[PDB]
RNA sequence: CACCCCCGUGCCCAUAGCACUGUGGAACCACCCCACCCCAUGCCGAACUGGGUCGUGAAACACAGCAGCGCCAAUGAUACUCGGACCGCAGGGUCCCGGAAAAGUCGGUCAGCGCGGGGGUU
RNA sequence: AUCAACGGAUAAAAGUUACCCCGGGGAUAACAGGCUGAUCUCCCCCGAGAGUCCAUAUCGGCGGGGAGGUUUGGCACCUC
RNA sequence: UCCCAAAAUGUAACGGAGGCGCCCAAAGGUCACCUCAAGACGGUUGGAAAUCGUCUGUAGAGCGCAAAGGUAGAAGGUGG
RNA sequence: UCACAAGGCUAAAACCUUAUGAAACUCCGAAGGGGCACGCGUUUAGUCCGGGAGUGAGGCUGCGAGAGCUAACUUCCGUAGCCGAGAGGGAAACAACCCAGACCAUCAGCUAAGGUCCCUAAAUGAUCGCUCAGUGGUUAAGGAUGUGUCGUCGCAUAGACAGCCAGGAGGUUGGCUUAGAAGCAGCCACCCUUCAAAGAGUGCGUAAUAGCUCACUGGUCGAGUGACGAUGCGCCGAAAAUGAUCGGGGCUCAAGUGAUCUACCGAAGCUAUGGAUUCAACUCGCGAAGCGAGUUGUCUG
């Protein structure tokens, strides 16, 4: 999948945050590739609401 | 009534033992004694008494005790553990045992 | 009204209602729609209601029962000290239980006798009438 | 009646007013959901001892009984229904309802008929021929007499799933 | 095990249990009989124990039948619920997404897998 | 070893102060305010019953729904 | 010790209940043996309950004391 | 185990059908959580040895509980986030809520929550509806031929709902009660007669009669009309103290509202260009390490 990060970290829950900073992701406005596999794209079930996903 | 029985059977440590348990039957005039390796499903040697029995009905105890023992010294047999039944050893079970404990 | 022997106090928490929304014992019934507490004195009053509109003698199946204690600190103490001392008693009417049943009178009769019920209760209600065979 | 889908997704019908349901063959079993108006026109005649055909949006029509129902607690409606799907000579058992007939001599000195239980489940009729009432006479009944499940005249090829000595229909004193 | 059956003993720990019921006898088991001693009874060979039959397989056990009970138990739906969002002053409630019971209905089942020995297949 | 104030200040120990003093506290009470509204005040619903008769002329049991913030409080939020 | 305590541990309140500051020389070690409560039928004192017998009987009993967990192949009752 | 609703049954208990409550009940039992192994796949923290501390009054909201009145800008715990120690936009104002973490410069571009009639940046936008109450712009039981939308049932070309003419009957003051009760202050039953139709009968009435009228039928007309719920928006119920008001102007010939669509405005968030700092790695000078320099990345409440 391609990913950006469109919202935010703050007054979001502690894990949630470091599944936004394991995903590569350190600033809104961040896109990235990702590795359609169970625990990178089970990162991103985990964050889904904060990630503008592609495809 | 079972009490007994399953009593000793559980107070046989089964496997953890290492040691080979030993039943035996005399409840009707014929027995079984035999020779288990607990852990696996599988009985090692044995000597029953109604294939042929001479004659004696309880007398003939220390003579199984003995071909036992006997069987027990081909097949390799020489650590043991005794388990009894219901029976409260005493005469007849207790010849099996002594002429084991000797005729290994 | 009370239970006969018991524990002595409790406490308070809610969702929709376990057994039984369903319709027995009697032709026509009343059904509660919010989740409220209910007194002992509040079902008596409904009880009384609906006894003399039937008069003589119609049949009256009260379901629910208050079983749950409600305390009240007395009057004008500073909190703590201790846990208030059993007020009343409460049954803890969950919605769409059923509270009330009768039958061996007309639906006019039912219809009123159960109105005049609801006038006196804490929360809204609805009659209804059998089909709910989920058992008997 | 004729529904048609079956996923066990229901967004398709939810709002549009149909009800969740599975007939089982007891050996074939189908899931679907059928009209509510339908359903409810229907079981409101024919009511547990139904029997009515069900012809799936593919062409096959299969009679059926109703064996549950499933209720909404708050809106007291359907939501969802359990469907056996019928047999021929031997069904399963029968719950029905007990009805009574003529001004009793009960009510003319003091008390009251009272259905003491208004289901009645029996074993078996044949399936074909379900008994769908039940009537009882209770004009020689007085106050204080009441009617075991033995004395119900069942209609042929029918037995009794309740202990029968059990008080059914019964008048009761006044006050 | 060659085929059966019986005796012991296990893995299994009720879809493997119980009732009703039928079968079984010198070949294993059982009751049986005797007991002054080994041994034993808070009293009594009932039980432990000891010497042994016949007799009976009735009791008990083994095996078969059976779904009355017991036990096991769907799919469907729902309760609830992680996590996304909401309404209600509040008691409380909703929507989307995944997970998802219990009880009940369908049913399923008079277990299965071994080891050793005995005894039978004119 | 009721060193039981149970991690146990000494071997060994009570009161009083309106004659009172110091250092602090709005970390904490009495006044007032604030928040709440059980209690307190009023208003509404049902109507059993009273009113010869007739619930509602007037009164209104058993119970229910609100308002107000003038009572006694609760809390301790600015002011020691 | 139980509940609160949000199915890991933990978790406060002048929150909700109840025990302890011992006891046992056998109530310990081991060895061996025994199986409970309760109901139903019938039984000299009895006749609610006593003691005996038959049938049912997985715990519906017992464990020195509180309760929780545990336990009938014993921790339960008896003897060397 | 404790508690509990109607019935059976029995001498009440047990037991039988039906039926239900539980923090200190459990035949069962999720979602979730916790431990361990891998890393099957991303990312950056960790642990230990030693120096220096400060802190030990917490605060709100959501969810989970107790206490409390299912009161408190209440109290005590669990849990997430924020404030504390957080500036910036929004919520008129407003520690906490919603968006969002500010290295510096800019008279540059895009967005978030929230917004686009004038004060006030941005559509007096579009289309299908709703409400007419200033609802909008704060409460309830209760109430109501308000209005939209569904569903149920009923009556109707055998003439109905309404309107209008007439009958409304004989037993019979039905019995009981009563000082009298005769449809009509209270206890039991609703039977016959005549007909196209007239019911021990509904309200008013009388101390009780008598009296007025309805339930039924006929004509008359000439067609639909009546009941019961479900739901959208409203109406009433709605009374406090210095002067009013949604923040204001004002809004329905919507600036209110339910739905769907798009265009724009909006932050110290993102982006553009320039620049400095922290750390890191790479390259170089001198004499490894170290200092300075430079490039890339990175960081900087
Ligand atoms: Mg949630
Ligand atoms: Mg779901
Ligand atoms: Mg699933
Ligand atoms: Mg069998
Ligand atoms: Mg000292
Ligand atoms: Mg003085
Ligand atoms: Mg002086
Ligand atoms: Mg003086
Ligand atoms: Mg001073
Ligand atoms: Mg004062
Ligand atoms: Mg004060
Ligand atoms: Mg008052
Ligand atoms: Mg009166
Ligand atoms: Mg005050
Ligand atoms: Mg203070
Ligand atoms: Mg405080
Ligand atoms: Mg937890
Ligand atoms: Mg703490
Ligand atoms: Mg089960
Ligand atoms: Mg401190
Ligand atoms: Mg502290
Ligand atoms: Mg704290
Ligand atoms: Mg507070
Ligand atoms: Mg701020
Ligand atoms: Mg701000
Ligand atoms: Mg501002
Ligand atoms: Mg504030
Ligand atoms: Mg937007
Ligand atoms: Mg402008
Ligand atoms: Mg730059
Ligand atoms: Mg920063």
């Amino acid at each position: 999948m391609k990913i950006k990060l469109v919202r935010s970290v703050i007054g979001r829950p502690g894990n949630q945050v470091k599944t936004v900073q394991a995903l590569g992701l350190r600033k809104i406005g961040d896109s990235r590739e990702v590795s359609d596999t169970p625990a990178v794209r089970g990162m991103v079930k985990t964050v889904k609401h904060l990630l503008e996903v592609q495809e | 009534r079972r009490k007994l029985r399953t009593r000793r059977k559980v107070r046989t440590t089964t496997a953890a033992s290492g040691k080979l348990r030993l039943s035996v039957y005399r409840s009707s005039k014929h027995i079984y004694a035999q020779i288990i390796d607990d852990s696996r499903g599988q009985t090692l040697a044995a000597a029953s008494s109604a294939a042929l029995k001479s004659g004696n009905k309880t007398d003939t105890a220390a003579a199984v005790g003995k071909a036992l023992a006997a069987a027990a010294a081909e097949k390799g047999i020489k650590q043991v553990v005794f388990d009894r039944g219901s029976y409260k050893y005493h005469g007849r079970v207790k010849a099996l045992a002594d002429a084991a404990r000797e005729g290994g | 009204k009370r239970t006969k022997f018991r524990k002595q106090f409790r406490g308070r928490m809610t969702g929709d209602a376990k057994g039984g929304d369903y319709v027995a014992f009697g032709d026509y019934g009343l059904i509660a729609m919010e989740p409220a507490w209910i007194k002992s004195n509040q079902i008596e009053a409904c009880r009384i209601v609906m006894s003399r509109h039937f008069r003589r003698g119609g049949k009256i199946y009260i379901r629910i029962f208050p079983d749950k204690p409600v305390t009240k600190k007395p009057a004008e103490t500073r909190m703590g000290k201790g846990k208030g001392a059993v007020e009343y008693w409460v049954s803890v009417v969950k919605p769409g239980r059923v509270m009330f049943e009768v039958a061996g009178v007309t639906e006019e009769q039912a219809k009123e006798a159960f109105r005049l019920a609801g006038h006196k209760l804490p929360i809204q209600t609805k009659m209804v009438k059998r089909e709910v065979y989920d058992e008997a | 009646m004729e529904l048609t889908a079956k996923p066990r997704t229901p967004k398709q019908k939810l709002d549009e007013s149909m009800i969740a349901a599975v007939a089982y063959n007891k050996e074939n079993n189908v899931s679907f959901a059928l009209d509510r108006k339908a359903f409810d026109r229907a079981f409101r005649q024919q009511s547990t001892t139904g029997l009515f055909d069900i012809t799936v949006e593919g062409g096959e029509t299969f009679p059926a009984l109703v064996k549950a129902v499933q209720m909404d607690k708050r809106k007291r409606a359907p939501i969802h229904v359990d469907f056996y799907m019928v047999t021929y000579g031997e069904p399963v058992e029968v719950s029905v309802p007990v009805h009574t007939t003529g001004r009793s001599q009960g009510e003319v000195q003091g008390g009251l008929v009272d259905i003491v239980v208004h289901n009645l489940q029996i074993v078996a009729p044949g399936p074909r021929r379900i008994p769908q009432e039940l009537v009882v006479d209770v004009t020689k009944m007085n106050i204080g007499d009441h009617i075991t499940a033995g004395d119900i005249k069942l209609p042929e090829g029918c037995t009794l799933a309740a202990d029968p000595e059990l008080t059914v229909v019964s008048v009761l004193p006044p006050r």
